[PDB]
């Protein structure tokens, strides 16, 4: 019944010694001076150090807009580390100025005839994703703004071969634009020596689920010229249901 | 003597920065509970230092401070509104003890030792509202934020939104659709077609991974597998191919959605949030993309 005892000692204890002008004695006191002597030393000492626990988990900032103008009313220094961005900057600004032209139609709407939240790209022309999170309060965005995040070329393939993607490096790679490989399949660029080459090493990409597997072998380039080429490949499997996909490669010219 | 002690618990438990309100409904422990959780914060903001119903009410979700041993020494206020814990009722507590286990060696490879941390943990709830702890429901936590030296993980808990039941408004930037578990479209509005340039009529029998740039796929793998485990997710930014050259840039929120009388899975619903234009406009990646 009694460990209720044990811990409030400890609590007497642990406590007891965070609080510095009590933790600077030799001898340690009672059960009440411990504890009045905690309280008289809280009410000498959550407010703006709210807002930098919010910038170190969050990378986060706060900001006030007018959802009138989209002026910046207010902006928390916290929007410098964020933003590389001084405050002077987003004072005599509005929120339109300070994201991505592209952008601008998502925030006519979030600003419109309760409680809002976006994704937006704003400047540091170069651009980060934010997360702003907010309300609206007496006619204005109360809001946070939060951050986070050729020699070869890869391709994908149905089971037979066919290409089904493949990017857009391919034209530097082999002279072909995308659209004359994609939907044909792949051992038709091979030379003839080396398809049963190519074919037996689908098999096996396919026969073992996951691993990855290289081949070498020519290429027929744009220019109709035999590319050594190793492509390394493994299947991609549904993570539900643990049935191929496709198969990705990727072909890098040797 | 023990007036005295009583008398004293209490007068402690009113300024400590927290309502009356509240500070009026404490046993003794939590008086202590809170007291040190309350000093120990204190430090540790020190530690990283060297009128705000704004930041409470502008966030859709709340801010966790956690020791190594697991031990959440401090959480802000609106917890209540999303997890309908009270701060009272958890600071000083064991984080293992209110989460899901099979959760938990996750949330240890995360407490412990680059220090970005982002991951997503079932978290008890009991909120119509307000439910009591005997029927309490796991609620799905996008927890990203920091550790720290000592040991220590400062988060911050989003709750991710369930589709059906929404608080905020939707943008035109903003599709929404609906997948079988295989991520095969089974379902989509018509904001597609204005927004990546699809008729929705076209996705049925789609699995969305013919249309995840190559470069996506695993990050998407992973996504698909927590919410599952877990029941919902929101992936990072990643590209879908549009109806021709090039894609756009996108984010997705998926939950789970559940057969209300029949309690087994239904869909995966998609709240799927387009972030940009579309990017390379003559460039073609997928077979579809050449038609025409
Ligand atoms: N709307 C978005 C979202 C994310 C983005 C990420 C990028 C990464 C590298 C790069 N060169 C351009 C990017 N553009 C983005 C545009």
């Amino acid at each position: 019944e009694r460990r209720r005892r044990n811990k409030m000692t400890a609590y007497i204890t642990e406590l007891s010694d965070m609080v510095p002008t009590c933790s600077a004695l030799a001898r340690k006191p009672d059960k009440l001076t411990i504890l009045r002597m905690a309280v008289s030393h809280m009410k000498s000492l959550t407010d703006q150090e709210l807002k930098h626990l919010i910038l170190e988990a969050a990378d986060g900032f706060l900001f006030i807009v007018s959802c009138e103008t989209g002026r910046v009313v207010y902006v928390s220094d916290s929007v410098t580390p964020v933003l590389n961005q001084p405050q002077s900057e987003w004072f005599g600004s509005t929120l339109y100025d300070q994201v991505h032209p592209d952008d601008v139609d998502k925030l006519r709407e979030q600003l419109s005839t309760s409680r809002r939240s976006f994704i937006c790209r704003m400047r540091c022309p170069h651009f980060v994703v934010v997360h702003c999170t907010g309300y609206i309060k007496a006619f204005c965005l109360v809001a946070i703004g939060r951050l986070q995040v050729p020699t070869e070329f890869i391709s994908r393939h149905n089971i037979e071969g066919i290409f089904t993607f493949v990017d857009h490096r391919c034209v530097a790679t082999v002279g072909y634009q995308p659209q004359e490989l994609l939907g044909k399949n792949i051992v038709e660029f091979c030379h003839p020596e080396d398809q049963q080459l190519l074919r037996d090493s689908f098999q096996q990409v396919v026969k073992l689920k996951g691993q990855v597997l290289s081949v070498m072998f020519r290429f027929r380039s744009k220019t109709r010229e035999w590319l050594w080429m190793r492509t390394s490949s493994f299947t991609f499997q549904n993570p539900y249901s643990d049935e191929i996909e496709y198969i990705i490669c990727t072909n890098t010219n040797v | 003597r023990r007036s005295k002690e009583t008398e004293v618990f209490y007068e402690l438990a009113h300024e400590l920065p927290l309502p009356h309100s509240v500070s009026s409904h404490l046993d003794k422990a939590s008086i202590m509970r809170l007291a040190i959780s309350f000093l120990r914060t204190h430090k540790l903001l020190s530690s990283v230092c060297s009128m705000d119903n704004l930041y409470l009410k502008a966030l859709e979700g709340f801010i966790a401070v956690v020791t190594q041993d697991g031990d959440m020494i401090f959480l802000s206020e609106n917890i209540s509104k999303f997890m309908g814990l009270t701060q009272v009722e958890l600071t000083g507590h064991s984080i293992f003890d209110f989460t899901h286990p099979c959760d938990h060696e996750e949330i240890r490879e995360n407490l412990t030792l680059s220090t970005e941390r982002d991951f997503f943990m079932r978290m008890k709830c009991t909120v119509g509202r307000t439910v009591n702890l005997k029927s309490a429901t796991w609620k799905v936590l996008h927890c990203t934020g920091q550790v720290r030296v000592l040991s220590c993980l400062i988060i911050m808990c989003e709750p991710i939104q369930h589709p059906s039941h929404m608080d905020i408004p939707l943008d035109s930037k903003t599709f929404l659709s609906r997948h079988s578990m295989d991520m095969k479209f089974t379902y989509c509005d018509d904001r597609i077609l204005e927004l990546i340039g699809y008729h929705p009529e076209e996705l049925l029998g789609r699995s969305a991974y013919e249309f995840y740039h190559a470069l996506d796929s695993e990050n998407m793998t992973k996504s698909h597998q927590n919410l599952c485990t877990k029941g919902q997710v929101v992936s990072g930014q990643y590209r879908m191919l549009a109806k021709h050259g090039g894609y756009v840039w996108l984010e997705t929120q998926g939950t789970v959605i559940y057969n209300p009388r029949n309690l087994q899975p239904q869909c995966i619903m998609c709240v799927n949030y387009v972030l940009s234009e579309i990017e390379k406009n003559d460039v073609v990646f997928s077979m579809d993309q050449t038609e025409s």
